[PDB]
C-alpha cells in the first residue's frame, strides 16, 4: 500500500537503503547486513575512492515524485500451511 | 578483470547519482521560473554549480576504460557521451578568455539600445521598439533608417570579438580530434557501427543540397507571386525584374514572411477562421481546453495525463501577487514529474499552443524507461515535429466541424482552402532558402573558404543566389550584418529547423495515408486511427537507444530524408500560382539596385 504521508520529506527521507552490487547470487530466504567495501579489480580494495565501492545506495523520497517513485510498504506474509504444532486453530463461528 | 563488467558497474553508479542531482536541478529551476527572488537565484546558482562539479568529477573516473575493446552497442552510447571531455582539453588561461568573450557577447546583444539623431532623450530597446516598428508599420524612410542603423552599431563593434571567438573555437575543435568546429556541429548526425545504417559527418551537406535543389521552383513562383502582390502597397520602390530589398520584409533579418498576410491575400471578401464566439459563447477556461486536448491524445491509443499533472502545473497567471516569466515550456524534472507552465487566455492560438506542449509532454512520457544518458531524441530534430503535427492535424475545418465548436451545418467551400495554404506557406516555405543560406555561410567561415577581407562579395552574393533579397545601401568591411542574430551572437546550431521541416510532412503524410484519409493532403486528420497511433508509438518509445535511421524505417518506412510531401501538401496552392502568374516575369536578376 502507498505510503507517502508518512515516509517522505521536503529534503528527502534518506533513511532507506538497498543493495545494488555484489559478485554472487543469493539464496531463498537469506538475510545479509555485510558492509565490507566491494572489490571491482584484481588490486588490493582499501577503502572508498577508486574501483572499490561502498555495497550500500539510498532511496531519495521526496513528496512530489510520481507514482512509480513513491514507496508502496510490502510486508510478505509467507505463512507455509504445515505449522503442525498450535497450527488449526479455528474461527469457529458460534451460533445460538 | 573482465573490463565491460567494470565499465557496466561504473555506469550503474553513474545512473544512481545523476538522477537525484538532476532532479534537485530541475526543481530549483522550476521554482525560480515560478517566482523571482534574488535568494532564489542564489539556490539556483548553488544547485548548478553542484550538477556541475558532480558531472565534472564523474567524467574523470570514465576515462579508464578505451572504447575499443566493447561488444554491446548500448553501453558504448553512453561510455561515448560520457567520456568527452567537455572544457578540459583548453588551457586555464583559454577557458577564462573564451568564458569573457561569451559572456561579453551575449550582454553586449542582451542590453542594446538605439537613440534617434538629434534627440538625445528619446532612445529605443531593440525588442522594446524596433520589432514594433519592422512588423506594424507601412511607412518607408523609417524602415530603412533602422536597418542601416542597427547594423551600423552593432556590427562594427562585435566583429573584432567574432574573430577570437572564431579563433578559440576552432583551436578547441582541432584539440579534440576533429576536423573544425562545423564538423562539431555536424557530428550530432553521425552514426557509426551497425552495418546497412551508417551516416558520415559529410554525408548530411550532400542530403541537405540534393534536397534542396528541388522545391526551387515552387520557392520561385511563389516570389514571382509576392513581388507581384507588392506592387499595390510599394508603386514606385520596388524593381520590376530585382531581387526583393531585405528591408520590407516585416522582420529584423527575414526569417518569416507571416506579416504579409494581409497584403497577399488572394480573396480577401471572406476572412478566415476563428472559434472564439463559441469559446466564449460557453464560459471556457485552461481546465476545458486541456481536457480537449487530453480526449484528442486519448482518441488515438495513447496514454492519458499523471494525477499529479493537473495539480503541480499552473494553467493561468497568478496576477500582480507573484511574477513570472509567461513562455510555454513542457518540464521534464524526471521520477514520474512532469509540468505544464504556460499564461493562457481564450484564444485559438492558445489552444493549438496548447496541443504542441502536450505532445511534447507525451513525447517525453514514451521513453522514461531508458537510462539516463539515452533519455532524449533521436536526434535535434523530432521533438518539435512530433509537436507540430498534432497542431497541423487539430486545426483543420472537419476536426472543429466535428467536436460540436462549429455549427453542424457548416458548410466546407473551396474558397477558404486558397488562403489556409498560402497562410501557412508564408510560414513555412517561405524561410527554408534563409537557414540554408546562413548554414551555408557558417560552414564556409568555419571550414575557411572565405578570407577575412571578402567576405561581404560572398555574403550578399549568397543573398541574391538563395534568398533572392539584394542589400538596399552599400557597406563595407566594418559591418558584420550576421551577427546581430540571435542565434548568431549566442553559440547555437541553425540546422535544425531545416529537419524539422522536412521530418514534419513526412511523419503526416504517412499518418494520414495509414490512417484511412480520402482525398487531398491539407483536409487529414489523424483522429480515430489507432493504425497511425500504434505506428508513432513504436517510434516514440524508444528513445535514443537505437539509431535514427531505423526509428525513422518504423514510421516512415525510408531511412533517409525525403522531400515529396512537402511539396504533395501544396499541390493546389502550385496549381493556382502556375494558373495566376502566366503573364508575369519569372525568375530574378542581380541588375537593380536603390543606389545605382
Ligand atoms: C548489451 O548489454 C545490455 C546490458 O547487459 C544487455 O541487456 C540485457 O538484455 C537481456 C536480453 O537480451 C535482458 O534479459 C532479460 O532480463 C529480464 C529481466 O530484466 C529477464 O526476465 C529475462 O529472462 C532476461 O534475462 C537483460 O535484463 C538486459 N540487462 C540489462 C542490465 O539491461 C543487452 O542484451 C546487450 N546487448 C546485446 C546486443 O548483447
Ligand atoms: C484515461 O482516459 C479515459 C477516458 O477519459 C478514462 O476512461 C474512463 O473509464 C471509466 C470506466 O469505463 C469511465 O467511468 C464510467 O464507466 C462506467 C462503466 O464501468 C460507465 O457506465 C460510466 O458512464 C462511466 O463511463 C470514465 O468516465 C472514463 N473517463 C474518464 C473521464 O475518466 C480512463 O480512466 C483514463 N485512465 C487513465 C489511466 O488515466
Ligand atoms: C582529453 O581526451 C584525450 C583523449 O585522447 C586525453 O588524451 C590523453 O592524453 C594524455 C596526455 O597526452 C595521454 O596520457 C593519454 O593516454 C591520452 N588518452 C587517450 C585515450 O588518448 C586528454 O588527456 C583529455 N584531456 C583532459 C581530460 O584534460
Ligand atoms: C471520429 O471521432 C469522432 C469522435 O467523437 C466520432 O464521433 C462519434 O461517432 C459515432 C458514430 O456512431 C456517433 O454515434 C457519435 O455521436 C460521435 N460523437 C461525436 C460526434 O461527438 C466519429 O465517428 C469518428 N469518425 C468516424 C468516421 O467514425
Ligand atoms: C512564490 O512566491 C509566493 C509569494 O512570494 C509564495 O507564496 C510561494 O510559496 C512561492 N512559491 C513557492 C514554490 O515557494
Ligand atoms: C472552386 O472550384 C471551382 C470549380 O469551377 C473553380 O472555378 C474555383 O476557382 C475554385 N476556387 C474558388 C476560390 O472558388
Ligand atoms: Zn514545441
Amino acid at each position: 500500500w502507498n505510503s507517502n504521508k508518512l515516509d517522505s520529506k521536503h529534503s528527502g527521507n534518506y533513511d532507506y537503503w538497498y543493495r545494488s552490487f555484489r559478485k554472487s547470487k543469493l539464496k531463498p530466504f537469506e538475510r545479509d547486513i555485510s558492509t565490507e567495501i566491494y572489490q571491482a579489480g584484481n588490486k588490493p580494495c582499501k577503502g572508498k575512492g577508486p574501483n572499490c565501492y561502498f555495497p550500500l545506495q539510498s532511496y531519495g523520497f521526496r513528496p512530489t515524485y510520481g507514482v512509480g517513485h513513491q514507496p508502496y510498504r510490502v510486508v510478505v506474509l509467507s505463512f507455509e500451511l504445515l505449522h503442525a504444532p498450535a497450527t488449526v486453530c479455528g474461527p469457529k463461528k458460534s451460533t445460538n | 578483470s573482465t573490463i565491460e563488467e567494470q565499465a557496466k558497474t561504473f555506469l550503474d553508479k553513474f545512473n544512481h547519482e545523476a538522477e537525484d542531482l538532476f532532479y534537485q536541478s530541475s526543481l530549483a529551476s522550476w521554482n525560480y521560473n515560478t517566482n523571482i527572488t534574488e535568494e532564489n537565484v542564489q539556490n539556483m546558482n548553488n544547485a548548478g554549480d553542484k550538477w556541475s562539479a558532480f558531472l565534472k568529477e564523474q567524467s574523470t573516473l570514465a576515462q579508464m576504460y578505451p572504447l575499443q575493446e566493447i561488444q554491446n552497442l548500448t553501453v558504448k552510447l553512453q561510455l561515448q557521451a560520457l567520456q568527452q571531455n567537455g572544457s578540459s582539453v583548453l588551457s586555464e588561461d583559454k577557458s577564462k578568455r573564451l568564458n569573457t568573450i561569451l559572456n561579453t557577447m551575449s550582454t553586449i546583444y542582451s542590453t542594446g539600445k538605439v537613440c534617434n539623431p538629434d534627440n538625445p532623450q528619446e532612445c529605443l530597446l531593440l525588442e522594446p521598439g524596433l520589432n514594433e516598428i519592422m512588423a506594424n508599420s507601412l511607412d518607408y524612410n523609417e524602415r530603412l533608417w533602422a536597418w542601416e542603423s542597427w547594423r551600423s552599431e552593432v556590427g562594427k563593434q562585435l566583429r573584432p570579438l567574432y574573430e577570437e571567438y572564431v579563433v578559440l573555437k576552432n583551436e578547441m575543435a582541432r584539440a579534440n580530434h576533429y576536423e573544425d568546429y562545423g564538423d562539431y556541429w555536424r557530428g550530432d548526425y553521425e552514426v557509426n557501427g551497425v552495418d546497412g545504417y551508417d551516416y558520415s559527418r559529410g554525408q548530411l551537406i550532400e542530403d541537405v543540397e540534393h534536397t534542396f535543389e528541388e522545391i526551387k521552383p515552387l520557392y520561385e513562383h511563389l516570389h514571382a507571386y509576392v513581388r507581384a502582390k507588392l506592387m499595390n502597397a510599394y508603386p514606385s520602390y520596388i524593381s520590376p525584374i530585382g531581387c526583393l530589398p531585405a528591408h520590407l520584409l516585416g522582420d529584423m533579418w527575414g526569417r518569416f514572411w507571416t506579416n504579409l498576410y494581409s497584403l497577399t491575400v488572394p480573396f480577401g471578401q471572406k476572412p478566415n477562421i476563428d472559434v472564439t464566439d463559441a469559446m466564449v459563447d460557453q464560459a471556457w477556461d485552461a481546465q476545458r481546453i486541456f481536457k480537449e486536448a487530453e480526449k484528442f491524445f486519448v482518441s488515438v491509443g495513447l496514454p492519458n495525463m499523471t494525477q499529479g499533472f493537473w495539480e503541480n502545473s499552473m494553467l493561468t497567471d497568478p496576477g500582480n501577487v507573484q511574477k513570472a516569466v509567461c513562455h510555454p515550456t513542457a518540464w521534464d524534472l524526471g521520477k514520474g514529474d512532469f509540468r505544464i507552465l504556460m499564461c493562457t487566455k481564450v484564444t485559438m492560438d492558445d489552444f493549438l499552443t496548447a496541443h504542441h506542449e502536450m505532445g511534447h509532454i507525451q513525447y517525453d512520457m514514451a521513453y522514461a524507461a531508458q537510462p539516463f544518458l539515452l533519455r532524449n531524441g533521436a536526434n535535434e530534430g523530432f521533438h518539435e515535429a512530433v509537436g507540430e503535427i498534432m497542431s497541423l492535424s487539430a486545426a483543420t475545418p472537419k476536426h472543429l466541424k466535428s467536436i460540436g465548436l462549429l455549427s453542424p451545418d457548416f458548410q466546407e467551400d473551396n474558397e477558404t482552402e486558397i488562403n489556409f495554404l498560402l497562410k501557412q506557406a508564408l510560414t513555412i516555405v517561405g524561410t527554408l532558402p534563409f537557414t540554408y543560406m546562413l548554414e551555408k555561410w557558417r560552414w564556409m567561415v568555419f571550414k575557411g573558404e572565405i578570407p577575412k577581407d571578402q567576405w561581404m562579395k560572398k555574403w550578399w552574393e549568397m543573398k541574391r543566389e538563395i534568398v533572392g533579397v539584394v542589400e538596399p545601401v552599400p557597406h563595407d568591411e566594418t559591418y558584420c550584418d550576421p551577427a546581430s542574430l540571435f542565434h548568431v551572437s549566442n553559440d547555437y546550431s541553425f540546422i535544425r529547423y531545416y529537419t524539422r521541416t522536412l521530418y514534419q510532412f513526412q511523419f503526416q503524410e504517412a499518418l494520414c495515408q495509414a490512417a484511412k484519409h480520402e482525398g487531398p493532403l491539407h483536409k487529414c486528420d489523424i483522429s480515430n486511427s489507432t493504425e497511425a497511433g500504434q505506428k508513432l508509438f513504436n517510434m516514440l518509445r524508444l528513445g535514443k537507444s537505437e539509431p535514427w535511421t531505423l526509428a525513422l524505417e518504423n514510421v516512415v518506412g525510408a531511412k533517409n530524408m525525403n522531400v515529396r510531401p512537402l511539396l504533395n501538401y501544396f499541390e493546389p496552392l502550385f496549381t493556382w500560382l502556375k494558373d495566376q502568374n502566366k503573364n508575369s516575369f519569372v525568375g530574378w536578376s542581380t541588375d537593380w539596385s536603390p543606389y545605382a
